[PDB]
């Protein structure tokens, strides 16, 4: 259902508010109609993706802006500088959000977005697909819902029933796919085929795409909140940021691609490990050294890598390398610093700020 | 023991109702000391925490491209880490936050110092004349509109043990008293004792100012029930909260110079201080201090002629090298720099977000204001001077002056006929005009209110129209008609100051014929929108639980077929009827919301009656926070833009 999608050009015939289309789809689904429900569900999914991409494009345009040079006197007053810069950012974001068409319709409520993030409409979509003789699409929808939620019961029985049906053994595809996971799968397949250059090219293409996606998912995570108490300035904003920080730290593991039903651990570490092994197999140390440095940064304990790092160090210039080849890549530094700082901030916050007035129910 | 003050106030009031004077004096003194201790503790903690962890700033960076998002993430994380550390220390210092939340009513009764009246009564009951006269004097100074307590301290002065020097205030701040004493005692042309007091009156001011700046970080001020549908992002919450905090900070320089004896705040406080100081210094003969004071005044208004002459005369009399030697006072320079930067930020916020602000100082240079605000101010001054010239010419052409000058307008829109003027309607500031809109518009408004419904604001109607429940043209017509009625009603009354909204909602009344049995009581008692009328007392009160900023009021009807539910104007006694207006289609009634115009509505009979009510204020501080949102929404929906996605 993602075939006829284009962020640059979106047909105006299907620009309705998200809740209206979703409610119409459910009302038709309860009314035993199938084709109309299928079309409306596809419309709703497309609209949600367009809204997400519009938010991403809006938040990439504003933050990545040059900092204006202020007057000499204003540099002596820190708080005014900081909040003036933040105010300029907010004004630019508000001005640029009156743009893209998807932001000129009704704003969905929090619960609709919450359930859409939970990928629940795919269940109704798969039932509708079954009721309209589109078996590969139904299989794909069932697998797509199963990937996010692997502990359910009825979906397992449905998937077993579909697998029992003949022919349905190759259309198992993830509808909500991303670029970097496909690139990673292709790179791993090439690596196991003892092919090196293709692995390097595809993996290097994969790296910055994942970094960009992760930064976007961090940026768009600063959602709203429901007001439930009145406090002073500092406390009543610190609580908001504590909640946002929780939802932020719950972001790295979500983006992790899964294969064989077991999500991989230390994804960037695996990336750099494969890159280093390929570069070593190509005997180009000039690129090999930074990968080893970065992975050893990400994991402080590994005998194998300490050994070959020492062996690398034993040949100071035998391969012809300089001191500019024993420091980590900038991107890995950025990622590691962001992750560590978020972890430390949450750890510090969950000792003093939030009130301890709720306990386990006995 | 740091107990909540309103509980002690209630206990003391109950004891006074019983009449136990020792109880009431104990309770009132405990409550006052509790408030003082609470304020001191909050100030000390909030001013120590922000000084223990200074605000950091390390902006030295130049990002290589495509290495851009990471820098933003790092900067944001560092800033919020600093904020979190500050908040942690502040929370660990302050303590239990329940006691600090008190409603308004005790705030107003604290402002009026009624507990001091209770103390004076109690102290007289127990023969404590010194404290009794102290309380009487401080209540008189706080509110000098009670002749009875004037007789009270006169009778207190009749019996012995009372001295003139015993009249000591207990509530007014030190700097204001010192400044007033200095000015008064310099008025006798005695220059010596003038210099020290004013100098003291200088220093305290700055210190006092600091404390106000540390008592402005308070809870957000939601517009009543608007927190149920609040949907602001984090970076919107920061901006809104900080803008409100900055506004409340900058509002302090118009409060530190407002004494309750005077009806209006003093003007140009610090420059007046410096002017009096320089005059006294010259009279005493401290010449260098005099040239210093003149120079530091000249830093505020750089274009004053008399003081230019004074400085020139001092510089000609004195050696020029000494005139060059001394510059302006450093503290005034620092204060000016801080205030100017704050004003620049606030004016940018006013330009962009449409959050109103009014300058409290008269010395700002005109380079800190954006262009659009300058153009709007020029237009406002132009229309004000035009109205002044028109009214002057009209007076030259001449209750009659009020009846012929304050109303009678152009009626700029066509099709409007003055039906009932002030002279016919038996009173002042009443207008009844017909044909504001045609029947079609009334029909669409009735359809809008019938489709969905007592609380449909223009913003809510536009939002529902955007959603799709109600047709959009009806909402657009509603917005246009409310703007039209604002314009015409404002222009009819010859108002120089621009007019602003305060509330505007549509309503419908549905007669319930099954509950009309023995319903002889009026639908709504006669009252006034500005104040609260206490019926038989025949006296109003500008009491904050009743809105005191609404100035003009207007109502327009839509339907033309029912019975009952008329509209009438009633005198202050709440008995006699002065005039009545028969409802019809397109009828508009407008009046000033002052105490001179009490309005009344009769009960309704069979049918439905729907109409729109509107209230306008003249103070730009009190404008809706949803009108700008509605304007932005209409600009969204009916003024589309385009930007290249490729
Ligand atoms: C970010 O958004 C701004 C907001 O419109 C855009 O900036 C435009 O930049 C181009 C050249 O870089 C100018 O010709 C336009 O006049 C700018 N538009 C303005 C000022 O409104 C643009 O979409 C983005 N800027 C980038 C990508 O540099
Ligand atoms: C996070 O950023 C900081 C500053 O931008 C850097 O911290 C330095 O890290 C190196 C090793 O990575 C140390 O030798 C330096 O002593 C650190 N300096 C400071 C001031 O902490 C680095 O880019 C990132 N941090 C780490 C630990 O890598
Ligand atoms: C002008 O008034 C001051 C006020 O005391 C006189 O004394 C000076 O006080 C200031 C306060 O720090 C200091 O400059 C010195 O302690 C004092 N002397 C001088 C020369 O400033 C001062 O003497 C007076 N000047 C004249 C010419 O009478
Ligand atoms: C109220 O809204 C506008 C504001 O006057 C009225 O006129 C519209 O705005 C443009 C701008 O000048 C006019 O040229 C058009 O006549 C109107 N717009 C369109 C798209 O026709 C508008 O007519 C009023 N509302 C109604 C329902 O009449
Ligand atoms: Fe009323």
């Amino acid at each position: 259902q993602y075939e006829r999608y284009s962020f640059r050009s979106f047909p105006r015939d299907e620009l309705m508010p998200l809740e209206s289309a979703y409610r119409h789809a459910l009302d038709k689904y309860s009314g035993e109609h199938w084709a109309e429900s299928v079309g409306y569900l596809e419309i709703s999914l497309r609209l949600h993706r367009l809204l997400r991409d519009s938010e991403a494009f809006c938040h990439r345009n504003c933050s990545a802006a040059p900092q204006p040079e202020p007057a000499a006197g204003l540099a002596s007053y820190p708080e005014l500088r900081l909040f003036g810069g933040l105010l300029r950012r907010a004004h630019c974001l508000k001005r640029c959000k009156q743009g893209l068409p998807a932001f000129r319709q009704s704003q969905p409520s929090r619960e609709v977005l919450a359930d859409f993030q939970r990928r629940e409409p795919y269940k109704f979509l798969q039932f509708a697909y079954f009721k309209a003789n589109n078996l590969p699409k139904a299989i794909a929808a069932a697998h797509t819902f199963l990937l996010k939620h692997p502990d359910d019961e009825m979906m397992k029985r449905n998937m077993a029933y579909y697998k029992s049906l003949p022919g349905a053994e190759d259309y198992i595809k993830d509808l909500e796919t991303k670029s970097y996971e496909s690139l990673f799968i292709r790179a791993v397949r090439a690596y196991n085929g003892e092919n090196w250059r293709t692995s390097i090219t595809d993996m290097e293409l994969a790296l910055p795409d994942f970094f960009k996606a992760f930064y976007e998912c961090l940026a768009a995570c600063e959602g709203s909140r429901e007001i439930k108490d009145f406090k002073d300035f500092y406390l009543s904003i610190a609580d908001h940021y504590v909640e946002v920080l929780e939802c932020k730290i719950q972001c790295e593991e979500n983006l992790t691609p899964v294969i064989g039903g077991y999500p991989v651990e230390k994804f960037v570490a695996t990336m750099y490990h494969y890159l280093q092994f390929a570069y070593y197999k190509l005997n180009d140390l000039k690129n090999a050294a930074p990968c080893a440095v970065s992975y050893l940064l990400f994991d402080q304990n590994d005998k194998v890598m300490q050994q070959n790092l020492v062996y690398y160090q034993y040949h100071r210039d035998t391969w012809g390398l300089s001191d500019e080849h024993f420091q980590p890549r900038p991107e890995a530094v950025q990622f590691f610093n962001v992750t560590t700082l978020q972890k430390e901030l949450y750890d510090f916050a969950k000792e003093n700020i939030m009130d301890d007035d709720e306990g386990e129910v006995v | 023991g740091m107990v909540t003050p309103d509980l002690l106030f209630a206990e003391g009031t109950a004891a006074y109702a019983r009449g136990d004077w020792p109880g009431v004096v104990l309770s009132m003194e405990r409550a006052l000391r509790s408030r003082a201790a609470l304020r001191a503790l909050r100030l000390r903690c909030r001013t120590q925490c922000a000084a223990d962890f200074p605000w950091e700033l390390d902006p030295d960076w130049s990002p290589s491209p495509a290495q851009a998002s990471g820098a933003a993430a790092l900067r944001d994380l560092s800033f919020f880490g600093g904020l979190l550390r500050r908040a942690a220390c502040l929370r660990r210092c302050l303590g239990p936050p329940a006691a600090h939340s008190l409603s308004e009513e005790m705030e107003l009764e604290f402002r009026k110092r009624s507990p001091y009246n209770y103390l004076q009564v109690a102290y007289f009951k127990i023969n404590k004349l010194e404290k009794a006269v102290a309380a009487a004097h401080t209540f008189f100074v706080g509110n000098p509109e009670h002749m009875e307590m004037q007789q009270n301290l006169d009778y207190y002065q009749t019996m012995s043990g009372v001295k003139e020097a015993d009249f000591k205030d207990l509530e007014t701040q030190p700097h204001m008293q010192e400044f007033r004493l200095g000015v008064r005692l310099y008025s006798e042309e005695q220059p010596q004792e003038a210099v020290p007091h004013l100098e003291a009156a200088l220093q305290e001011y700055f210190v006092a100012y600091e404390e106000c700046r540390a008592l402005c970080e308070g809870p957000y001020d939601y517009d009543g029930y608007n927190y149920l549908e609040y949907n602001a992002d984090l970076f919107q919450a920061i901006t809104d909260h900080y803008i409100q905090v900055l506004n409340c900070k900058q509002n302090c320089v118009t409060e530190l110079a407002s004494h309750p004896s005077r009806e209006k705040p003093f003007e140009d406080f610090l420059p007046s201080h410096y002017n009096y100081l320089q005059f006294a210094y010259y009279n005493i003969g401290n010449y260098t201090q005099a040239v210093e004071c003149a120079k530091t005044y000249l830093l505020f208004f750089p274009n004053d002629e008399v003081m230019n002459q004074n400085l020139a005369y001092y510089a000609a009399m004195l050696g020029e090298e000494h005139t060059r030697s001394i510059g302006p006072r450093e503290s005034a320079k620092e204060y000016r720099q801080r205030s100017l930067l704050e004003k620049e930020l606030l004016f940018f916020a006013y330009d962009v977000f449409g959050i109103p602000f009014v300058d409290p100082d008269s010395w700002t240079p005109e380079e800190v204001i954006p262009k659009r605000l300058q153009e709007k101010q020029k237009s406002e001054r132009e229309t004000a001077v035009r109205i002044s010239q028109e009214i002057g010419n009209l007076m030259k052409e001449i209750l009659d002056v009020s009846r012929l000058t304050r109303e009678g307008g152009p009626l700029l829109y066509e099709g409007i006929s003055l039906t009932m003027n002030s002279k016919l309607l038996n009173g002042s500031q009443r207008v009844v005009m017909d044909g504001v809109i045609s029947d079609h518009e009334c029909q669409e408004l009735q359809r809008l209110t019938n489709v969905a419904a007592y609380g449909v604001t223009v913003f809510k109607a536009l939002k529902l129209g955007q959603e799709g429940k109600v047709p959009l043209q009806s909402a657009h017509l509603y917005y246009n008609v409310t703007e039209k009625v604002r314009r015409i009603m404002e222009s009819y009354f010859r108002l120089d100051t621009p007019l602003y909204f305060s509330y505007s909602h549509l309503v419908c009344r549905t007669a319930i014929e099954e509950v009309q049995a023995e319903r002889k009581d009026d639908s709504h008692p006669v009252h006034v929108d500005n104040c609260i009328l206490n019926a038989e007392t025949l006296v109003c009160v500008k009491e904050p639980p009743a809105y005191t900023f609404r100035d003009y009021s207007a109502i327009l009807y839509l339907n033309g077929d029912f019975d009952g539910g008329n509209f009438y104007f009633t005198e202050l006694d709440a008995k006699t009827v002065t005039a009545e207006v028969q409802p019809q289609c397109g009828r508009a009634v407008g009046f000033s919301s002052g105490t001179e115009n009490p309005h009344g509505v009769k009960a309704v009979t069979r049918g439905q009656r729907c109409a729109i009510a509107l209230w306008f204020t003249l103070d730009p501080r009190h404008s809706e926070r949803d009108r700008v949102q509605a304007d932005d929404l209409v600009k969204m929906l009916f003024s589309p833009e385009e930007m290249d996605l490729s």
